[PDB]
Parts: C-alpha cells; structure tokens; sequence
C-alpha cells in the first residue's frame, strides 16, 4: 500500500564546540605524516573557538550526486540521400564506451572500480544539404544495439535490422529524446576503470605474434555496438543527421580513490603527449 | 611501561621474521587485512591450493641504489615475485590465483643523512608507454620486468623508430608514470621513509580486484612505486649513496584450475 | 505499493498549514519490473573516512605524539 | 502521500449535494524530491504591521495623548 | 496516505463595529507623527459606525501572490545559418539577473532582502531571414548552465556542450515551453536587492588601480551564466531564433520594505540619468 | 603509554599556537596562575574592559641574537608589549590596566653546541642608572624601550657628560643590574635554556603589585632578564651566533578608566 520513510549524505556535519585556552602536554598540532595517516584536526585543537551549531551538509557530493547527470559520449552521423547517388546511405556503428570523450571519463576515473545501472537518452538533429528546395518527411531512426557476437549490419536494409533479438528504439524524430536504462552488466563485479594487464599471456613456445595483445585492454569493457540508421527510404533532397548519445550511472558505487587526470587524454589507455605535459603555470614562492 | 613501540617491530610469516627499530607504524591499505575468498563470493568451483607456510613467507629481492640523481622505482605484484620459490611455481601451474602482500621497504642511513621517499601501492597502477605514434603499446616482457622492476624519469622521450618499436614504458616521475599530478599519489595506500625519523615502510595489502580470483600471469593487482619526494643528500658529499631493498610477503594466496605450467615469453 | 518520503526543505514559503513546516513528503511508485528502470532515491549514506585517512593498524589518538 | 485541502470558494454553483456547499477539497501530490520543485501552497499568514506602522518603545494607545 | 488542511492570508479583515456619539478625554484623533508612529485608526474612533459582518481579505496581496506570475528577465538570440558563411554560427551568453528588464526588478525592490525558489520557464521563436523558398528541420536547443568557475564556450560546438556536470535543457522546438526549477542558491542567508558596500577594500599601501572595485557590486549576487545553442548542424537556409526567459520567484520570504522606483533604471545600480527626474505631473494645490 | 611528556608540550591562547619538543616542564611564579580582579579586591568601580581574545594571544618580538661576547638581555611588562595589536591599544586607551602573562623564551642549536641561558622573571625589576652624580635619573624614554628591549653590560661606565646627560640604565651583569649578586636571581621565577637540555623556557606570570590595578603606562609590574650563565660555544668556532626568540601572551588582562588615547613621548 503505502511504506513511509545511519550517517545520511543530506545529514548536518557536526557542531563546531566551544574551546578555551590550553596549556598541557597534549600535542594535537604535531604529528608524524610519514606513518601514512593524515592528521584528524579540527580547529579547536588549534585555535580558541565559540559554540556553532552547524547546518550545512554533503548532500550533492555523494557519489550519486557527483554523477547524477547525463554527459555526452558520442556524437553519430547518419543521413538519408537520393537513390541516384554514387555514395551508399551512411548509416553508424559506434563501439559503446565513455572514452571517446573526456568530461565524464574524468570524472569516473577519480575511481578504479565502478557498478552501476546506466541511463541513456538520445538527442537527434538533422538538417539539409543540398542548396536546393526539394523536400524531406519526418524521418524515423533506428539505434540497434548490437552486441558482441551478434551480427553487425553491413548496409542500412540488410536482415540484421530485424532486431529479433537485439533491443532497438525506434524514435520519431521531432519527439522528445528517447531513453533506456540498462542494469550493471558487466562480466565482473564491477567495472573496471584500469586494468594492469593483458588479454593474452604470450608463451616461450610460440611466436611473438601470436601471444601479442594490447596493454591494459581486456573484453571487461567489450559491450558491442550501437547501429543507427534512417528507416525511411531515399528522398531526392539528401537530409543529415546526428545522434547524440548521453550517459548517466545511476545507482553507483566506486571504490579505490585516484588521482585524477592532469594531463591530457591520450587514446583509451593512460597514455600522454609530448607538448602536454605542463599543467601547472608560473608563481613565485612568496608571492600571494 | 614495558617500552613497547610505535618504532619497533617485528613481523614473522612462515620461516621468516623481519624485525625494525625505526618504523613509523604500518599501513594496513584501505583498512582491510588479507583474507581468503569466502564461499559466498566465490567463482572456480575446484578445490582451490593454497600453499600457506611456502608461499607466504618474506621474499628479498636484489636491491637497488639511491642517489642524488634517482627519479624513482616500480615494480608490480604478483610479477616482482614471479620467479619467487613456491610462490612462483603454484603461481604459473595454476590458471588462477589471488593473494594479498606484506611490502617492507629498507632505506637506513645516518642522523646526518637527509631524503625522504614517498612508498606508495597502487591498485591497478597502469603505466604509460613511450610512443606517439600507437597507444597502449608497451609489450608484455616490458611491462613485467620481474624483480628488477623498472625505474621513472624526469623527461618524457618519444621513441621516434617506427621500424622497430621498444614498446616500453616511459613513465614521468612528477605525472605518477601515469598522467596524474605526484602529490595527489598520497590517496593510495603509503608511508614515507623520511630519513631522519624511520628506516622503513611497512604497507599489508588486501587483494584487491573486480573480480574474485584472476589470471595473475596475464594481471598485476597492485603497483609498488617508490620516488623521492626529497632528495638524498649528506653532509657535504656530491655524490651520496644509499641502498634501497625490498621484502615481500605473499598472504592468504590461493590457486585454481591447475594444469601444465606456464612458460611465459619475458624476453 | 507507493513510498512517501520526506523532502529537506530549503527555502520555505511563509506557510505552515500547508507548505513550509508540517514535513513536506514527495511520493514515488515503481512502474517497471527491472530495478535498472528506477529513478535514483538519492537517500545516500555516508561513512567515516578512516580507511583512506588513517589506514595505519595502531590507532591514532590525535592529542598524543603519533611517533612513540 | 496525498494532501488534501480545502478550497475558499467564491462564485457557487446551484449545487449542495456535490459543489458549491459541502466543503470543496482539492488534492495535491508531490513528485520530486526537491522541495524547490513544489508548486506553491499559497496557505500563508499574516501578521501585525506593528514593527513597521509602530516601532516605537513605550507602546501606543491610541485613545491617550500620544505625546505625554 | 492523506494528510487532511494563526491568521492566514485569506481570512476576513474584521468588522466594523457599531459606534455612536461620544464626548470626552479620549482623544484618538490627535497624534504626533515626531514619534515615528502611524496612528492606528480606524472609523468608529471618528465618526458614527454601523455593524458590518466584513467579507474582504488580503489573499491576493500575501508576498507569494504577489510575486506569482513569471515575468520576462530576457530574450536571447541564436541561429543556424549555411555552412559557407563568412560568419560564425551564432549562440547566446547571458549573466543570469533580473535586472535586465524593469518590472519584476522594481517589484522586487520593494525589499532589502529576499529569499525563493526560482521557476525557469523558456518560450522559443523562430524564423527564416533571407528571402529564399528553402526549407529548415525543426531545431533542438541545448540551455547549458554554466556556473562561475566553469568554462564558457567559445564556439557553438566546442567540448563543454558536453555538459558532463552543468545542467543543460534540450529543447525540442514546437513542444510546451521548457522550465525548471532552482533551490534558494544563495551564498548569503538571503539575496540581496541592495549592498552598500564594495567588493574591495583600497589599501594605503597599495595602488589606487589595485585596490578598486564597482560601487555596490559583490559575487553576492553572481550566479554565472545561461549559454544557447541550435544543435542541429548548419542549414542552407538561414534561421534565426529568441529564447525568452520567465522567472518566477516561488516559496517567497521579502524583508525590510523600500519606498519604490520612481524615476527610470539606469544600469544595474541606484544610478539615476539627466533629464528623467521629474516623475510628477502638474497639479494645482486647489483642484480636485 | 601514550607517550605524554615533560619535554612536549602545546601552548594555545586566542587564535595562536605554540608547540616545543624539548621543554624543561614549565614555571606558574609563585604557584600562582594569573586571574581576573576578584570583586573582594576590586577598587575602581567602573565596568572593566576585558579584551579576551583580541589581546590574550601570542605575540612575538624582534629576534635577538646570542654570541660569545653577549652580556645579556632585558626587558619590562607592560612595555614590551605596548605596541602589540589589540593589547597595546587598550592598555593606552585607559587609565589603568593589570595584566599576567605566559612568557615563551625560544633558543635552538644542535648537540654539538654548548651554553647556559638564566630566564628570570622579576616583579619591580627596577634597574640602576648610568650616574654617579645623580641618582634615580634614568629617563622614561630609556627606561622604556619597548619590545627592543636593553642589554646588559659587564663594565660599569658612568656618564659624565653633566651638560646633557645620556639618562639611562648601566646595568652590570654580575649584579643583576640592580646591586645585588646574579647567583641569587634563581629566588625569582625562572628557567635555565641549557642546550643540551632544552631550546626554551616558560614562565606563567600572575599580575604582581601592591594594588589591584595601576597605571600601565607608569609602570611595570614584571622584567625578564635574559643573561648567559655559561657562554655560548660550537664545535671550534671563533665566532659562533644562535638567535634568541621572545613570544609572550597577555593573561586574563582587564582595564579601567577609558578616555582618549594616551600618546607618550617615546623619544
Ligand atoms: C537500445 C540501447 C541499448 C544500450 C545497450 C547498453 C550496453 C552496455 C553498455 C555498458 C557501458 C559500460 C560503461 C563502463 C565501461 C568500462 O568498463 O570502462
Ligand atoms: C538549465 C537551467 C539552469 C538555471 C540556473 C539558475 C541559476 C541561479 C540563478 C539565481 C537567480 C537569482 C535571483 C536574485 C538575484 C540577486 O541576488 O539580486
Ligand atoms: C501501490 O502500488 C498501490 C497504490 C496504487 C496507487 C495508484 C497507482 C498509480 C498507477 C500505477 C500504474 C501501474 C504502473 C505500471
Ligand atoms: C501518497 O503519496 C500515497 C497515495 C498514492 C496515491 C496515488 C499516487 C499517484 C501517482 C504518483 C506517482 C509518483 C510520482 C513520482
């Protein structure tokens, strides 16, 4: 029928307490930071302070706020071109990841270990071409997810578009963004951000070819495709469009803190570039 | 009372003890001791190895030597322990495995001496590599340099033979080897050997991982790197030097999915 | 089958026989069978940072010397 | 999680066995977990202008000389 | 399950009561206004009264209701034009304020201090320039919030459109308005409508140029920026597009009353401009 | 068991801090820890002005140098402290004042160093003049050299310029700068810094008169004398030097008798 609702991230953090003058053989304000641990002051161990009741919290930096947003992770091209054309129809295939930008990638790698559902919404613009004045009917997208194993389409009406298995959305453009949400599904307990490996161990008695395999890559992170392409057939006036796609981890867990990313992205891996690698800028030791 | 202290240690796994009259205290990382998998986290379904008194012992191995112009060490686990006595053999004849580590570094010098070297473990410390050309090159002999473990550098320089690749690491001493800022690596797991306070870091590490139980010929778990925050330097002397050793200890190490043994291609 | 919960209320109109003071509740019913589908609740909890700020094994006592 | 809260009604129907008469309730259900979200109750009070209309120290009464 | 609803808003102002003839010490009518008082009277202190059972309230006139309506703060202009254009594709930055237009700043103004939730409502309009006959797609927008410290875009489509953290709306033009809500987002306890004060306090020792800063001005009331795009890709046609803004302040709490605007604003201070000085019109003394 | 000790201690009044690592324990004169004016003892009947914070904190003075050929320091309270923030802008704002203090004397060197330094705390530490045909003619300005302090001298010299006379203290070392012997000073309050043991010394002073309260400006209540008992020396070292650091707070301070601002001829 009805249910109704133990630090919570919206709790108040604690008081300041009133504290007066000190004079003994208690040393909060020394300490040793090469034991590993930082030292747990507050600033009545150091300085007289007054009674504060406090209020403020750390309500939007719990993990699930710190990401509850939905950030762009790539941007897919289709269109939709004149029969007559010498160029086949364009329809997308993207290899589904994070990487391919950075906001987001930053952000959950301050973590090495990750579980989350994922939310994904999708933006569809299109827009003419051709300087000219034919025209276009509303056009009706298809974002097949493709995964590994399945068969990836090789032309925007080969059978594999009957999606009998796969999930697709079919979304009418003008409507408003389609969405899905999809549960953890990773082949781990939880993703991981890094992987300090290699997918294959390379043997003695074999060749250095066939043991080879990339640094830091494994199929942890291999989750297929998504195909998208114009259902609608060919018009004479070609029409352009672009699926932008937006990922939200929802219901997130992390674990394992890291510094987070100073320099700038290099590929997938944790590479860096030459001519990158000065994040800080000039100031003098005694100047404010 | 009896004079026990914070300074003076002593640690015995299996037929080894290492004692310390200058520790300053030790790190259990992220909390947690090692422990073997419970039934309710459990994945292989054989009877697992757990070789207990022969593999989880102290391993030394070779030393290595701190001066003025060190930029830093690293090395990775289990691979540092590779070639170790049992704990080498049960891990290339098994599939599987899983275990946590005892990490004691030794760095002693004198009242006189000054330095400090931030010890850091690092959970899935992935490294950079030395091209602009391909990423995620570095080959599996490179990336696992066994005991010896590999070394930082202050500048970061390309490999320009496209014709014939090194394929090694180049990692960037103040960007972690990794492309992070150096002063935030104190979110992991460390101590510091400041010279004129401990001659020694003392880290206990959990296994720590995605999954259960792993490859551990094809994945390192953790990543050891040891830089100077503060360099050595001695009374008036230009060119000082001290070493540096380090012991290992697997913990809780347990094995799955025996067969014939591994004989990887680390050359 | 719904949930009612509480809201934290930040700015509160000048009302009391309606808004601002007699707890303000917000309800919220599943729709689909996948807990994947859900909305997230946000009621999150928090915990101690000890295990990254002081993973070392004997405890610190902040007034007394760390190295003894 | 329903509030239900009665309507001041103005114009009434010819009705007392459904409108105008019988007290008109109308409902509200709040959807988000953001108070700011909410739509406004518009329930709100009054007061006195007494600290604006008489802010002086010695209390008015208005028969008496006010200056005395 | 239900919840079922000391003088509110909507209550009956009071009776008059039955008065007659009076003679004597009472005095009600006589006053000093020296004092600072306003003298409370009403009738049945100076003439003759009858009973009247009073229906009247002030429901309409409670603080909320009087600021219950979203009042234009705003109209930002964008386009899409072709993508041979010698000039760049247009998007809008705004510093969010309600001081841009005048009469939802002169009703607040009314007061010192305020504090709200604040309602976002966006109208969108459209339409084609150049006399041509060719033919627009229907355009999504994206209104990404940029708060101070984040990066504003430089270009229609450079990576902070990626909005991993800052909120954006993706309009779809031709649906219902778009609008959201904000908290109470204030620094302070309450927004300013006026601070007399600076930013800056000039040091002796410092220079004149160093220690300067605006009359009445304070991050007090900073609140960053709106930044609007056309996310569809350039067009042949040109279209060019308003976003009007509509804020309405709900939740609302108004201290510490002003007397009003009486003479023309005149940029985002008390400043007043030559030759609009003369609010009040000619009237003799005698005349009704 | 925790490690608590004598020689460790943190100091902190008001928003400042004071920590030591080799402390010699710490004096409260007299046994007796400063205190507000009882009302049993009162004698100005105005409400006092008790400033807290904003003037019971500590404050450091100009840095002193010792060296082998050093005679000694000293200086007065109230009037070293005359021109320290808010202290010293109530203590001229009214007629009267009274005022105890934590004197925090601070000397570091190393183990191959070697000295003796007396800290006395002394009430009325009234000082001999440089005359001999003129006694008690020591100028205000010479008597109060605010937080410079004075220095003693191992020679008395008298002035005989009878034109214009010089005015100002001849305080000889070996005679507590007052006519009686230095080996006798240890009945006043105090502290020694002997390097081997110990980089300082900290002396709680009560406010100590005849009366409740009196004229700040007027007169001092308290003198530290600074005088080296054992000389400085340093490996073999001609010239050896080792700053000396004064830092002392205002205890339970309250004034009466406000006005306009004293402004004194200090020249
Ligand atoms: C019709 C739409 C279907 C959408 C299919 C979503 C498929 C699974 C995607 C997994 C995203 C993984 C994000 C974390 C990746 C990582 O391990 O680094
Ligand atoms: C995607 C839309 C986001 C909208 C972001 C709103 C940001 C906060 C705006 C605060 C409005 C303040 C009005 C009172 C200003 C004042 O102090 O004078
Ligand atoms: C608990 O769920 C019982 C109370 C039901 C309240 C009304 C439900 C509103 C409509 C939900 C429709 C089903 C959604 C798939
Ligand atoms: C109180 O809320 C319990 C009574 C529920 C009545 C039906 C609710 C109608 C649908 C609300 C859906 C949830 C909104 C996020």
């Amino acid at each position: 029928g009805s249910s109704s609702t133990a630090a919570t991230s919206r709790d108040a953090l604690p008081n300041t307490e009133a504290s007066g003058p000190t004079h003994s053989k208690e040393i909060p304000a020394l300490t040793a930071v090469e034991t590993g641990a930082t030292n747990p002051l507050v600033p009545s161990d150091t300085v007289q302070t007054r009674h504060v009741v406090q209020h403020r919290s750390r309500s939007e930096s719990s993990i699930e706020s710190f990401f509850a947003r939905g950030a762009c992770v790539t941007i897919m091209t289709v269109d939709n071109p004149a029969s007559t054309t010498n160029k086949d129809k364009l329809f997308a295939v993207w290899k589904i990841t994070y990487k391919d930008t950075v906001q987001l990638r930053r952000k959950l790698e301050f973590f090495t270990y990750s579980r989350f559902d994922m939310e994904l919404t999708f933006v569809v613009t299109a827009n003419f071409t051709e300087t000219n004045n034919g025209h276009a009917l509303n056009q009706v997208y298809q974002i097949m997810y493709v995964p590994p194993g399945a068969p990836v389409p090789e032309k925007w009406d080969d059978y594999t578009w009957q999606t009998s298995s796969n999930p697709s959305i079919f979304y009418t453009y003008g409507t408003a963004p389609a969405r899905i949400s999809v549960p953890y599904v990773g082949i781990s307990n939880a993703y991981s951000h890094f992987y300090d490996g290699f997918s294959k161990v390379p043997l003695k008695d074999q060749s250095a070819a066939l043991g080879d395999s990339l640094y830091g890559a494994a199929s942890l992170n291999d989750f297929g495709i998504l195909a998208v392409r114009v259902v609608n057939d060919h018009n004479p006036t070609k029409v352009t469009s672009k699926i932008r796609v937006y990922l939200k981890p929802k219901h997130i867990r992390v674990w394992c803190p890291r510094p987070p990313r100073a320099v700038a992205y290099y590929g997938p891996g944790v590479d860096y570039k030459d001519g990158t690698l000065t994040p800080l800028s000039t100031k003098d030791l005694t100047t404010y | 009372a009896c004079g026990y202290s914070d300074r003076v240690l002593q640690l015995t796994l299996g037929n080894s003890t290492i004692t310390t009259q200058e520790a300053a205290n030790s790190v259990v990382a992220y909390g947690r001791w090692p422990e073997y998998l419970r039934d309710s986290e459990a994945n292989p379904v054989d009877q697992p190895t757990e070789p207990d008194v022969a593999a989880c012992r102290f391993y030394t191995l070779d030393t290595v030597s701190w001066t003025k112009e060190s930029r830093g060490w690293w090395w990775k686990l289990p691979d540092a322990l590779r070639d170790m006595g049992l704990f080498g053999q049960n891990m290339y004849y098994h599939y599987l495995g899983r275990s946590g580590y005892t990490v004691h570094v030794q760095c002693n010098a004198s009242k006189f001496h000054q330095g400090a070297l931030g010890v850091f473990a690092v959970p899935e410390m992935c490294l950079a590599g030395d091209s602009n050309t391909t990423t995620m090159h570095t080959s599996y002999q490179n990336a696992n340099p066994g005991e010896k473990g590999g070394t930082f550098t202050g500048t970061f320089t390309p490999d320009n033979n496209q014709t014939s690749p090194a394929r090694r690491f180049c990692p960037v001493d103040y960007l972690l080897g990794n492309g992070t800022l150096l002063g935030n690596a104190f979110v992991f797991p460390h101590q510091i050997i400041n010279l004129r306070t401990n001659n020694c870091a003392t880290l206990v590490l959990p296994y720590v991982n995605s999954l259960s139980i792993d490859s551990m010929v094809k994945h390192n778990n953790w990543g050891i790197a040891i830089l100077p925050l503060a360099p050595l330097n001695f009374a008036s002397e230009s060119s000082p030097e001290i070493p540096i050793t380090l012991t290992i200890a697997p913990m809780c190490c347990e094995f799955n999915g025996l067969r014939n043994i591994t004989l990887p291609r680390l050359q | 089958g719904a949930q009612v919960s509480s809201q934290k209320v930040g700015a509160h109109e000048n009302s009391n026989r309606a808004y601002g003071g007699s707890t303000i509740n917000y309800t919220t019913i599943n729709y689909y069978r996948d807990s994947a589908s859900n909305a997230a609740s946000k009621q999150d909890f928090s915990q101690d940072p000890s295990k990254f700020t002081e993973p070392i094994k004997d405890v610190l006592i902040k007034t007394a010397p760390m190295l003894n």
